[PDB]
């Protein structure tokens, strides 16, 4: 044996293994979905209660890289945190030497290739989060991607990342998101995050979600208490 | 047949052989793709299949194919990040080409130095030798079409018709027994042969939504991607 | 078990364990208590001894006016970490002149200890650091961990035998929305009063009291004025 | 990033080097070539044949001229001999820019071989897997060269490098003597490839390059279309 | 316990020798390379059997020869591969402390390549004493080619201080070798006396080859 | 088999620290008392051949005017340590002029314990941690100062010290005869009796050595005629 | 820039490395020192040569100054370069402070350069011990024994080398204030040490006096014969 | 069940076994053992077995029919730091 | 990366290190070598080894060397290597004579490399050199000289060398015939020869299996020769001619 120790050597039957039991550390995180609408995207994260010291909002998973940008993460938060800077700074620096908003199609692939440089030499460990990107913009539609720790960037309609990927996945594709404005996407996110996670594993936990789109004049932010407090309200009736 | 750290690092075996790079080749076949290349009299076309297994995958973003230059387009088998990252470092290539020397690169020379850089890693202790295959098409001037082909281990050359994928053998096989036909080819065979032959290997008779074809012609050297609707046109003109 | 030599490889059912042994050894430090009320924050600590006549080691150092952390684990960590918060604040007043908010300076903590738990052949830094401090937007309670993990709570205590003091701070977690110093220290010293045997208990040579509030600088009382605090303290049930 | 700073090739304990005796024996393993030279110029022969006919066989080729006046071909592996090609060019420019006179042979084969020893000494590398035969002609008499992986050179009057090469040194020493011509040596070396050959010999399955006190030349495919007409 | 360490050839098996002539007790002797076998689950066997007749008789002496075959060299006639060698070891090593009392009964070893051996194989309480066998020196080069001439008819023409410097680090077997040679070599031609140039070239046969 | 020098053990600890740890065991005895008249110090020699030189063999030295060290397990890498002392001492006076602490010597000094790393730096004092112990004793503004250093850079300040392959005999042996209303000569007499009790071969005045600081006067050091009064009034 | 540690504690507590050095250097030649009111006289044994050896490049005694003599036993190869760093300090000491160099000095030199080559990384200890005999100013002969670990001391009489135990036992109960009377009596003194260990018949010695007034003084194969023929006639009439 | 473990004696460990094993011999009646616990740091009770014995060797290799303390003093000398090239506990202390 | 290492510089615990052993143990074989010097001129005999029938020989020389006005060397072990030492040498000696414009001594060459061959086995990770030489030359100083290299890294002065792989019968050989100051260029080469019939096993001395360099002092010239193929037999056969005679006589 001895093949699965560095990320430099081959399996007999061709391929690496680091890599793979990195997305296998992957599929222990909570849940998080993402889905575009007509004109924005929507993102979803459960947060799990792990004890009543903790207070909300702490250890956000939702981390806006840019003004007109968000992202949502899975995995190891450090890794996370550290990646998260890394595109920040790739934005900031991309604006100052050119001078104007990055484009997506650009700044993803930029944080795929820093990503993809960790999995060939020996001396460093391949990452441990995977995670998805999303922004609006008046002049270039709804654009969502969505990255791995392999090093590979695709583009969705909408996407999950977590435990229950499967399970959820199998009811983000009856809605008709093809035109539906993201008004009454939330209550459809609400609701189908409530069918999952069982109060079997656990009790109790909190949501969270964000916006984007020229509703709210193309920037990325954080959704107001009342709506959400409507959305949460409504999802409770589709328990029945 | 081996002993010590044969099998984990680039060192000579006791017969001569070496493993870690006979691993990359198979370690080609892990995507389950295929891809084919034909030269023709003044043309040149390269076909590929594309998968989508599920809806929410948006078809846009999934495209094999890549535009190096205005006269020279490649096009990609094996893994994904790897083929990205070689991808981007022939564009840099040939940019810098252009700003030393003052003229466009002949398609020979960019193979050879993209090889030539793929065979430093099969030389030292610290990389993987990178298992993902190249297939270029250009036009020269005083030659015409030109077809060429590069592989992990470092063996570059330039074919007269050549297909990479889990099918290479067979599809060979038939490509050689075409081409043992001694006459002249245009346009319309070139294209009606290039289908078919994969058509044949893999027995499917498809839809128009599963097929990426390129071109370039000695009339205008802009390599191209065919639309849907000619690529309809094409596909139902072939079957009598 | 050979997967437990490097911090680069990973296990296959993914949990690196050099961080899990990192942990480990954090927890065996001896306890330490954090909370806060509405506008004061406050940490204590527990000390130890080797012979009976040599002097209890201390845990409580003095970072800023308006930051104060406690710490468990081995001490050539923290006293090389407690440089690096020394030379930052003092930089952000230097330049912007002006308090560094607790957030940021945590912040700053997290990347740097997450390096070395990437590279090969580096190992983590072997510390519990809990922050207390006052910003304008109030009190403010933290814990890091060697993952280079940082959370944000109202109330935590750690060390080795920190577990019944969690349930004690759990069980009357509501009315430290209404308590005062006066009383918010006495409720700290019953939570730590709970992590000893039968046999011994506080004799105010084992103890340290940290205090910051909206108009109290971080104050630091040991040995001597502590007796006015513990004094007034029912005893333990029996 | 950082490499690794200790060599992988060290003494066994009957002191002998494992890493270039290995290589020595996937050398041995390569396309055969032959060389001679006989009191008018140098000729190199070497086989060359694609797996099918798809190949372009237009496009590579086995002997490269260095410059006007040297010939280098090789028999082993595929790839690194392009980058000891490039390297040699580039001593060539570099001696050229001192003395403004061409080359010797013998100074350029000892500062190849210097590189090619010197690459088994270095940290985490391994050594080639080529050998090499250099031909040229400087100074009215003609000079022959084979260097190796471990960095020895010699001079021969005429040898061959490849599978069953052997047999090929006892049929040239059976052959071979010291007063010819250079066609006579081409046909010889013909016949010497084809002691082995493929199931059959063509034009284009056949690499031959001379070089004379004129210059150092590679010959199209009438001639050698000619030459192996008439022969056999 | 005992064993017996040092370089080739001085004399390990010789004072072994000695010590059975002169003794009383029954002498046992097995060579250590034989303790390896061609099939599973015998060299247990044998071990168990060899103590086994050993305590079987009387007040004994063993003698253990070459342990250092086991560890060091590999034959394809056996079965199993380096994994057979462990159990075997495994055996032997409790047989010396095992869970049962042990009797009367002692043991000898030697071999010449010491840093090989299993180090808790020769933990005290199996092995107590470890004696070292160094080269001979030229008082006891001396001593040695005065021994063994005594029943040779030689001339007194030869200068034995000539020998004694003849190598840099000559070992004692080196010295029964030079005399059997010249003897052999003189007996050629149906004589009785052995000259000087008989010796040079007698050294020069056995010590250059 | 092989681990870097930096690995963690499955139950916390580090591997080469601990190792260090067991390592100071191999040195010689020495035993240092404060009282508020004034610090002593005493030490072992372990002399094996009468071709030896006494004199030259030492322990005690000093590193200012005011400040004494006691050194225990090996010998030949602590110099490393005293040079960085004296020379930080000197540097503090030049910049600032005063005197300082032998707690913020002692910190100072520690701060240096933790520097092994394999990778990284250009020569470093790499390797291993350092296999020494260390007692400091100084007379400040505060009175008389005992402070105990350990190879794992941890440093505590103590009253009744004893380190070496017998401290643990002293140390417990130590504790029925001191406290806090102590003089220095019975303190000194209580010392001797200690070493001589735990000592392997005969006690004379040239087989021990004697070192002691009060607030008037400088570091001094008894030498071979003012060291036998307490022997023969033991 | 090979960067990888060497000597690590092993898990009882010892310094492998420098345990395998020590024993090393205990299968090297023999070599004495000893001490007296005005001259210090070391030797060496064991030459072994084939008469076809030209001694001016095989002797193991070199002078660091005109007042300081080294001895060596280990192996060869390191000895030159140890000396040749030792000889670079003497000479730049002088263009500081003026006054020559005393002999503690350079022990303790040599002493903190081999120890730090214990810390380094890629770097294998040296494998030498070394006696190095000087008369310093004040006119105080002494000389300082070295250890590979690098701790040194100040003795009264040494050997090192091949059979060190033997020797010592010899000279602890033979050395007295009356053997080192007199020069002869040193220099028989130090005779008899060296013959009464590895044999060396007469011709495998070589000495060196300073008599505390100037520089090397290697005696010629001559007073050796003497000083021999005496010490047997000394041995016959005592018994 | 239960996983007990057996380690390397302390220091009560050492003389408790110089006292179990020595009690059975016949030796001067004025030397004490906790020297000699002192001079072996890490070391198994086969050692001090090893030990009795040796010195009891000692004092019956020249003619006496009582041992002293100079014997046990020769007898660590000996069997502690002249063997211990051949010890396996810097080796069985990584468990392996 | 440490899984990966081979540790090439490492003490063993029996206190000698083991590459430099194995590096002896390879020195031993492959070619023959030796050297002798009793008079004004000192000589040097090489065997040897590439002797097939197709080879051009050419250059002059195949193991000497010339490394200044008077200095020349031979060597044995890995060719590659005695030409990178070599090269190293020779602008050793050039910087020399640059620096103090007068021809350099031996022995500080010698010893000069000496330090250059130990660097390699104090630190670095990196096998070491394979190769042991001679060398041979006259200076002001003292006259004429002969000395010896080592892998290790140790050297000395000698009057009669071998290296080769039969090195021990030609050391006894030489020990018990030779003349102190006596053996001018006349009678030292019959022994040369004869000492060299001893090593080689096969006999007749074949004269293209030789080769000998000789070195003479002159005042401005410092011959250095190698005496050609025409000579050798002559040699041979005198050496043959006056065995015949001590053969017939007993
Ligand atoms: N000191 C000696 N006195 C007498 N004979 C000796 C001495 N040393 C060696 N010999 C001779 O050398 C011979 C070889 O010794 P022996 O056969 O016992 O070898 P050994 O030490 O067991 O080694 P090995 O394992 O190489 O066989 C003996 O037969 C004896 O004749
Ligand atoms: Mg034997």
């Amino acid at each position: 044996t001895g093949y699965d120790l560095s990320a430099s050597t081959f399996s007999p039957d061709g391929r690496v293994f680091q890599v793979e039991y990195a997305m296998k550390a992957v599929e222990n995180s909570s849940t998080a979905i993402g889905i575009r609408c007509k004109d924005g995207v929507v993102f979803g994260v459960e947060k799990l209660v792990l004890s009543k010291l903790y207070e909300e909002g702490s250890n956000k998973r939702l981390f806006n890289v840019d003004r007109h940008v968000g992202m949502a993460v899975a995995g190891l938060l450090a890794d996370a945190r550290s990646l998260a800077d890394i595109a920040r700074e790739e934005a900031s620096n991309f604006r100052s030497n050119f001078g104007y908003n990055i484009p997506l199609k650009h700044l993803a692939d930029r944080v795929a290739m820093y990503v993809h440089a960790y999995t060939l030499y020996s001396a460093v460990r391949p990452f441990g989060c995977s995670f998805m990107l999303g922004s609006y913009s008046v002049n270039d539609g709804a654009q969502l991607y969505m990255i791995d720790p392999s090093g590979v960037s695709y583009g969705y309609w909408g996407c999950a990342i977590g435990k229950a990927r499967q399970a959820a996945k199998t009811e983000i594709e009856k809605l008709q998101m093809k035109e539906m404005t993201c008004r009454d996407i939330v209550k459809e996110v609400a609701k189908i995050i409530y069918i999952v996670h069982d109060e079997v594993k656990d009790k109790a936990f909190e949501l969270e979600l964000s916006w984007v789109g020229e509703l709210t004049n193309g920037r990325h932010e954080i959704v107001p208490k009342d709506i959400r407090e409507e959305a949460e309200k409504y999802a409770k009736e589709s328990l029945k | 047949s081996s002993a010590g750290f044969d099998r984990h690092i680039t060192i000579f075996s006791p017969e001569g052989r070496l493993y870690q790079v006979e691993y990359a080749f198979k370690a080609i076949n892990q995507g389950g793709l295929t891809s084919v290349a034909v030269r023709g009299k003044d043309c040149a076309v390269i076909v590929t299949q594309k998968k989508v297994p599920d809806k929410l995958l948006d078809s846009s973003t999934v495209t094999h194919l890549f535009k190096i230059t205005e006269n020279i387009g490649c096009v990609m088998t094996g893994m994904t990040a790897d083929s990205r990252s070689q991808v981007q470092r022939a564009r840099y290539e040939a940019a810098n080409w252009k700003y030393k020397y003052g003229y466009e690169i002949p398609v020979d020379m960019l193979c050879k130095r993209i090889a030539d850089i793929s065979q430093v890693y099969t030389q030292n202790a610290e990389m993987r030798p990178l298992g993902c295959c190249m297939i270029l098409i250009g036009i020269d001037e005083e030659q015409g079409p030109q077809v060429y082909k590069c592989d992990p281990a470092g063996y570059y050359c330039g074919f007269k018709a050549t297909a990479a994928g889990v099918k290479q053998t067979e599809s060979t096989s038939f490509l050689e027994k075409k081409v043992k036909k001694k006459f002249d080819w245009t346009f319309e065979q070139t294209v009606e042969t290039a289908i078919t032959c994969l058509s044949t290997v893999l027995s499917i008779d498809f839809k128009p939504s599963e097929i990426e074809v390129g071109v370039v012609t000695v009339e205008n050297p802009k390599f191209r991607i065919l639309t849907e609707a000619e690529i309809d046109a094409h596909l139902v003109a072939l079957a009598e | 078990n050979q997967y437990d030599n490097d911090v680069t490889v990973w296990s296959p059912q993914g949990r690196i364990h050099q961080i899990e042994y990192a942990m480990e050894a954090v927890k065996q430090g001896s306890a330490t208590v954090g909370l806060k009320s509405k506008t004061h924050a406050v940490l204590v600590a527990l000390k130890r001894a080797q012979s009976e006549l040599a002097a209890h080691q201390k845990k409580i150092l003095h970072v800023d006016n308006h930051i104060g952390i406690s710490i468990a684990g081995l001490t050539a960590d923290a006293r090389l970490l407690c440089n690096f918060m020394r030379q930052e604040c003092l930089d952000s007043r230097f330049v912007f002149d002006r308090p560094l908010p607790v957030s940021r300076l945590v912040s700053l903590i997290g990347s740097k200890t997450q390096i070395p738990t990437q590279r090969y052949g580096r190992r983590p830094y072997g510390v519990g650091l809990l922050i207390a401090g006052y910003d304008d937007m109030g009190p403010h309670i933290f814990q890091t961990c060697p993952s280079a993990n940082y959370f944000d709570c109202r109330a935590m205590s750690i060390g080795a035998r920190s577990q019944s003091a969690r349930t004690y701070l759990e069980r009357h977690m509501s009315e430290f929305m209404e308590c005062n110093l006066n009383e918010l220290v006495k409720h700290g010293l019953r939570a730590l009063r709970e992590t000893l045997p039968a046999e011994q208990d506080l004799t105010t040579k084992n103890v340290s009291i940290g205090i910051v509030g909206k108009d109290l600088e971080f104050t630091i009382y040991d040995d001597d004025d502590v007796s006015p605090f513990l004094e007034g303290l029912e005893e333990r049930p029996q | 990033e950082r490499g690794y700073s200790f060599s992988l090739t060290t003494f066994s304990p009957s002191g002998k080097l494992v890493q270039i005796e290995y290589a020595l024996a996937a050398v041995a393993g390569g396309a055969p070539s032959v060389g001679i030279k006989a009191a008018n110029g140098v000729v190199l022969a070497t086989e060359k044949k694609q797996k099918s006919i798809l190949y372009d066989e237009r496009s590579v080729h086995k002997v490269e001229p260095i410059t006007k006046h040297i010939g280098l071909v090789y028999s082993g592996m595929g790839p690194d001999y392009r980058v000891l090609v490039h390297r040699a060019r580039k001593l060539a420019q570099q001696y050229y820019l001192v003395y403004q006179e061409p080359i010797p042979t013998a100074q350029l084969v000892q500062r190849v071989a210097s590189v090619m020893q010197e690459y088994t000494q270095s940290g985490g590398v391994r050594p080639f897997g080529v050998s090499l035969l250099i031909c040229g002609w400087n100074e009215g008499r003609p000079y022959l060269f084979q260097s190796d992986p471990s960095g020895a050179y010699f001079a021969w009057k005429a040898t061959a490098m490849g599978k069953n090469y052997v047999n090929g040194k006892t049929f040239l020493e059976k052959r071979y003597n010291e007063d010819l011509e250079l066609e006579d040596a081409i046909h010889t070396a013909i016949l010497t490839l084809k002691e082995s050959f493929e199931g059959q010999m063509t034009e284009d399955n056949i690499e031959v390059g001379i070089c004379n006190e004129a210059g150092f030349r590679r010959l199209t495919p009438t001639e050698v279309k000619d030459y192996l007409a008439a022969i056999a | 316990g005992v064993i017996l360490y040092g370089p080739p050839g001085t004399g390990k098996t010789l004072l072994a020798k000695a010590v059975a002539n002169q003794t009383s007790a029954t002498f046992l002797r097995v060579v250590g390379s034989e303790l390896i076998q061609k099939y599973l689950g015998d060299g247990p066997k044998l071990v168990r059997e060899l103590f086994r007749v050993a305590e079987e008789h009387a007040p004994s002496i063993v003698f253990i020869d070459e342990i250092d075959a086991i560890g060091t060299k590999r034959y394809d006639s056996n079965s199993g591969g380096e994994r057979e060698i462990q159990r075997t070891m495994l055996e032997l090593l409790n047989q010396l402390d095992g869970f049962d009392s042990r009797g009367d009964v002692k043991v000898i070893m030697a071999t010449n390549r010491i840093e090989t051996l299993d180090p808790a194989l020769i933990r005290p309480g199996r092995i107590d004493r470890k004696i070292e066998f160094p080269l001979p020196d030229e008082k006891t080069k001396k001593r040695i080619f005065q021994i063994h001439t005594s029943r040779m008819t030689l001339a007194d023409d030869v200068t034995l201080d000539d020998l004694i410097m003849a190598k840099d680090d000559l070992s004692g077997a080196d010295i029964k070798a030079i005399c059997t040679e010249a003897g052999l070599m003189a007996l050629r031609e149906r004589r009785m006396k052995v000259t000087n140039e008989d010796f040079k070239k007698s050294k020069e046969n056995v010590l250059y080859k | 088999y092989d681990r870097g020098v930096n690995t963690f053990s499955p139950e916390g600890r580090l591997f080469q620290v601990e190792y260090a740890i067991e390592a100071i065991k191999l040195g010689s005895t020495a035993i240092g008392i404060q009282t508020s008249e004034g610090v002593c110090l005493a030490v072992e020699k372990r002399i094996t051949s009468p071709l030896m030189e006494p004199s030259s063999i030492e322990k005690i030295v000093e590193i200012d005017a005011h400040i004494g060290c006691a050194m225990s397990g090996l010998i030949a890498d602590a110099k490393t340590l005293i040079d960085k002392a004296r020379v930080e001492t000197q540097n503090h006076w030049f910049t600032y002029n005063e005197t300082m602490t032998v707690e913020s010597v002692t910190q100072a000094v520690s701060n240096l314990a933790l520097q092994f790393g394999e990778e990284d730096a250009d020569p470093g004092a790499m390797s291993r941690p350092f296999g020494v112990a260390l007692l400091f004793g100084g007379v400040d503004e505060k009175g008389p100062q005992l402070f105990h250093m350990d190879p794992s850079g941890t440093f505590v300040q103590c009253d009744a010290r004893a380190i070496g392959s017998a401290s643990e005999g002293a140390q417990s042996s130590l504790q029925e005869v001191y406290h806090k209303s102590m003089t220095l000569k019975e303190a000194i007499k209580s010392s001797l009796i200690i070493l001589k009790q735990v000592m392997e071969e005969k006690l004379n005045a040239t087989n021990i050595e004697l070192a002691t600081v009060q607030p008037g006067q400088n570091f001094h050091m008894f030498t071979k005629e003012e060291l036998e009064e307490v022997i023969k009034d033991i | 820039s090979y960067d990888r540690a060497i000597t690590v504690f092993s898990p009882d507590g010892h310094l492998f490395q420098v345990e395998y050095a020590q024993e090393a250097v205990k299968k090297g030649s023999t070599a004495v020192g000893v001490r007296g009111r005005d001259i210090v006289v070391l030797g060496v044994e064991k030459k072994s040569v084939a008469k076809l050896q030209d001694e001016r490049t095989v002797r193991k005694i070199c002078a660091l100054d005109d007042n300081v003599c080294m001895a060596f036993a280990g192996l060869t190869a390191d000895a030159r370069i140890v000396i040749n760093r030792a000889r670079v300090e003497c000479q730049s000491h002088r263009l500081t402070v003026e006054d020559p160099v005393t002999v503690e000095y350079i022990t303790r030199y040599i002493a903190s350069l081999k120890q730090r080559y214990t810390q380094s990384n890629g770097r294998r200890p040296f494998g030498i011990s070394a006696l190095i005999v000087g008369f310093d100013f004040d006119g105080t002969p002494r000389l300082y024994q070295t250890d590979p670990s690098g701790t040194y001391h100040a003795w009264k009489a040494n050997a090192i080398g091949r059979g060190a135990k033997s020797v010592r036992e010899f000279l602890e109960k033979n050395y007295t204030d009356e053997a080192i009377e007199t020069d002869d009596l040193t220099i028989k003194l130090v005779i008899k040490a060296l013959l009464e260990v590895v044999q060396s018949g007469g011709k495998n010695i070589e000495l060196a006096v300073m008599r505390r007034d100037q520089s090397l003084k290697i005696l010629n194969p001559e007073e050796i014969e003497k000083y021999v023929a005496e010490i047997e006639k000394e041995k016959e009439e005592n018994e | 069940d239960r996983k007990i473990e057996f380690s390397l004696p302390d220091l009560e460990g050492r003389t408790h076994i110089f006292k179990i094993h020595a009690r059975s011999m016949s030796v001067e009646r004025d030397i004490r053992f906790e020297l000699l616990a002192r001079l072996c740091p890490n070391s198994t009770g086969a050692e001090i077995r090893s030990v009795c014995t040796e010195a009891g060797m000692f004092a019956i290799r020249a003619r006496r029919k009582i041992a002293t303390e100079k014997d046990f003093l020769e007898a660590v000398n000996k069997v502690i730091k002249s063997y211990a090239k051949f010890s396996a506990t810097p080796r069985y202390m990584t468990y392996n | 990366s440490r899984r990966y290492d081979s540790r090439t510089t490492i003490f063993s615990p029996e206190g000698r290190l083991y590459q430099v052993e194995y590096a002896m143990e390879a020195i031993g074989h492959a070619g023959t070598c030796l050297g002798i010097l009793a008079n004004d001129g000192v000589l040097l005999a090489a065997e040897r080894r590439n002797i097939h029938k197709l080879l051009d020989e050419v250059f002059f020389s195949e193991k000497i060397y010339k490394l200044n006005e008077d200095m020349a060397c031979s060597v044995a072990g890995i060719t590659s290597d005695a030409n990178v030492l070599t090269n190293e040498l020779r602008l050793i000696a050039q910087r020399y004579l640059l620096q103090y414009q007068e021809p350099i001594p031996c022995e500080q060459l010698v010893t000069a490399l000496c330090d250059i061959k130990q660097a390699y086995t104090q630190f670095g990770g990196k096998r070491p050199f394979g190769v042991s030489l001679l060398y041979i030359g006259w200076d002001k100083h003292y006259g004429f000289q002969l000395y010896q290299s080592d892998p290790s890294g140790n050297y000395g002065g000698w009057k009669a060398t071998c290296i080769g792989n039969n090195s021990a019968a030609a050391v006894s050989m030489l020990k018990q015939d030779y003349k102190e100051g006596e053996m001018t260029l006349k009678s030292a080469l019959a022994l040369a020869i004869k000492v060299l019939n001893k090593t080689m096993d096969v006999s007749k001395l074949s004269a293209e299996k030789v080769e000998i360099a000789t070195l003479t002092r002159e005042n401005g010239k410092t011959v250095i020769r190698v005496l050609k193929q025409k000579e050798v037999e002559q040699l041979i056969k005198k050496h043959e001619e006056e065995e015949a005679k001590a053969e017939r006589e007993k």
